[PDB]
């Protein structure tokens, strides 16, 4: 059936983080659990693995001294704990296992968890500031620049979700300040520039920041 | 540590074509423990192939896999549009159970020129104290695209940062944003700010510029 | 009329791992079982089918003494009709058992600072043991369709695991030494008798 993981985590450098993998719908006792991680837009990286029945673990040398993989069969979940967190450790951490019946196990990792985003940065939580980008004087474009925020998840919408065609919200980039900034744009017919008006709404859940700004051409 | 090199780095195919991705190892690996996974952006991996040959339950007949020793291949006979994503190969016979770099399977269409616009700093950002000017390349193919900032007509590096979207499912295009961020004091040191984009769909490099404080 | 060598079994310097439980056959001697029941040194002394004091007036052709170490939480499995990793995969008494199970804490001999890892139990086996069977195999357990060919790895698990007794363990995790006395009677040569 399925594997479900913990929430997302943001931690200051040098601390620990522990994420969990709850198994549902298969005989967990007889399988194994492997933890991998993936930087945003990079390759997958193998962290380690554990044998559910015996608790024996294997770790890549990269993490031999910093990672601990455990499991509680009572609740039928697994845990990966990373201490002495480096900045470069920020990634999505995935946990995978082969689904097993009473009699036999699968010869590959078919069940995968949803992933847990883990961000390691000294930066404290800050809401974003939203700055318009107005159309230039047969179609034109506009948008808003959402800059100087932390941590990553930000929702952006147009006219409270009414306008959706032609909207491109770029993945955010992490500026040297340690905060993030992205920009969200959309293309409209130039003919409709005067009659219609556009407002953008951004939710930043971590800081409880809901901000709307208008884009007025000039 | 077993290294896994994937080839090609990224292949581009029109839908219905044939896809052949390869995984090669620094030394021989058991074929019994070699797997292929399909990952789409944001989502977790789906198991495609285990044991180098056997198809994961519920995966379509489209996908197949073979190989041994140091050479493994995954083949998509007729790439339905759901199959455009990243593909990663993982060995799990000898610890550490390393992964390949992954090959990107993007969808191929005719060259499309970018629609490059330039946005000057917002009125209230200057009040805030900084100045961001953004350049927008819109709805182009391929991904390769060179954006050069010219302030006052001069090449600029050090305060530019760009980011690219995923391929649009409908029109199969990329769009890129390049943001140039300076301080208000630095911003007021120059007159004309320009964006010079080079693309294969462009006969000549297209430059869009403005003069500071006039519209 | 020589006395049975119980000191060899109960006071043996070394005890077996449960998967390889050691058993000594004892015959042609006189046994006084009441001294054991009143030893007060035993935390478990449970007899099945026969009575402990009442059978000291009894004779048998051979008595067997099986012995091993397990953790305290598992001593209850060394009884007829029980289940768990020990009864299923290591040492199984029969439903029709006639005999006695004797146990005592051995933290002071079998624990070590940092853990004594010499004592093992079988964690993986394809089928449960039959009564009084002893499996000493170390073949890798195949949990998937792929043969293991003697190499540990994914779906290929070494079948024995260590207890790792540490002296600060809670009582249920500290080691207990166990002796199972089985009473055999066949064709009646009558070699092991009470006083
Ligand atoms: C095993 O060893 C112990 C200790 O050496 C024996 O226990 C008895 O301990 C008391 C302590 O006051 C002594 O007075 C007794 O003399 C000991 N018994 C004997 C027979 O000497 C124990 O008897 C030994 N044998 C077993 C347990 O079978």
């Amino acid at each position: 059936m399925q594997l479900v993981q913990s929430g997302p985590e943001v931690k200051k450098p040098g601390t620990s983080v522990k994420v969990s993998c709850k198994a549902s719908g298969f005989t967990f006792t007889s399988s194994a659990v492997q933890w991998v991680r993936q930087a945003r837009g990079q390759r997958l990286e193998w962290i380690g693995w554990i044998v559910v029945g015996s608790g024996n673990t294997n770790y890549a040398q990269k993490f031999q001294e910093r990672v601990t993989i455990t499991r509680d069969m009572s609740t039928s979940t697994a845990y990966m704990e990373l201490s002495s967190l480096r900045s470069e450790d920020t990634a999505v951490y995935y946990c995978a296992a082969p689904h097993c019946s009473s009699t036999i196990c699968y010869d590959g990792f078919d069940i995968w968890g949803q992933g847990t985003m883990v961000t390691v940065s000294s930066a404290s939580t800050k809401g974003p500031s939203v700055f318009p980008l107005a159309p230039s004087s047969g179609t034109a474009a506009l948008g808003c620049l959402v800059k100087d925020y932390f941590p990553e998840p930000v929702t952006v919408s147009w006219n409270s979700g009414a306008l959706t065609s032609g909207v491109h919200t770029f993945p955010a980039v992490l500026q040297s300040s340690g905060l993030y900034s992205l920009s969200s744009v959309v293309t409209v017919p130039s003919s409709s520039l005067g009659t219609q008006t556009y407002i953008c709404n951004v939710n930043h859940k971590p800081s409880n920041t809901k901000v709307d700004k208008r884009v007025e051409p000039k | 540590e077993i290294v896994l090199t994937q080839s090609p780095g990224t292949l581009s195919l029109s839908p219905g074509e044939r896809a052949t991705l390869s995984c090669r190892a620094s030394q021989s690996v058991s074929s019994s423990y070699l797997a292929w996974y399909q990952q789409k952006p944001g989502q977790a991996p789906r198991l495609l192939i285990y044991g180098a040959s056997s198809r994961a339950t519920g995966i379509p007949d489209r996908f197949s896999g073979s190989g041994s020793g140091t050479d493994f291949t995954l083949t998509i006979s007729r790439v339905e549009p759901e199959d455009f994503a990243v593909y990663y190969c993982q060995q799990y016979g000898s610890s550490p159970w390393t992964f390949g770099q992954g090959t990107k399977v993007e969808i191929k269409r005719t060259v499309a020129a970018p629609s490059v616009f330039i946005f000057p700093p917002s009125d209230e950002q200057l009040k805030s104290g900084t100045a961001s000017v953004v350049c927008l390349l819109n709805n182009f193919y391929p991904r390769e695209a060179k954006v050069q900032w010219k302030v006052d007509n001069a090449l600029q590096s050090g305060n530019s940062q760009e980011s690219v979207t995923e391929q649009d499912s409908k029109d199969s295009t990329y769009s890129l944003s390049s943001t140039l961020t300076l301080s208000k004091a630095d911003y007021e040191k120059h007159k004309v700010y320009a964006c010079e984009v080079t693309h294969q769909g462009l006969s000549s490099p297209v430059t869009k510029s403005f003069n500071r404080g006039e519209c | 009329t020589n006395l049975c060598p119980f000191g060899e079994v109960f006071n043996a310097t070394r005890f077996a791992s449960v998967y390889a439980w050691n058993r000594k056959r004892i015959s042609n001697c006189v046994a006084d079982y009441s001294v054991l029941y009143n030893s007060a040194s035993f935390s478990t002394f449970k007899c099945y089918g026969v009575s402990p004091t009442k059978l000291n007036d009894l004779c048998f052709t051979n008595v067997y003494a099986d012995s091993f170490v397990i953790r305290g939480d598992e001593v209850r499995q060394i009884a007829p009709g029980q289940t768990g990793k020990i009864a299923d995969y290591n040492y199984k008494l029969p439903d029709d058992f006639t005999g006695c199970v004797i146990a005592w804490n051995s933290n002071n001999l079998d624990s070590k600072v940092g853990g004594n890892y010499n004592y093992l139990y079988r964690l993986f086996r394809k089928s449960n043991l039959k009564p009084f069977e002893r499996d000493i195999s170390t073949e890798i357990y195949q949990a998937g369709s792929t043969p293991c060919n003697g190499v540990e790895g994914f779906n290929c698990y070494f079948p024995l695991q260590s207890y790792g007794f540490q002296p600060t363990n809670g009582v249920g995790y500290q080691p207990y030494r166990v002796v199972v006395l089985s009473f055999e009677l066949l064709h009646a040569p009558a070699t092991v008798c009470g006083p």
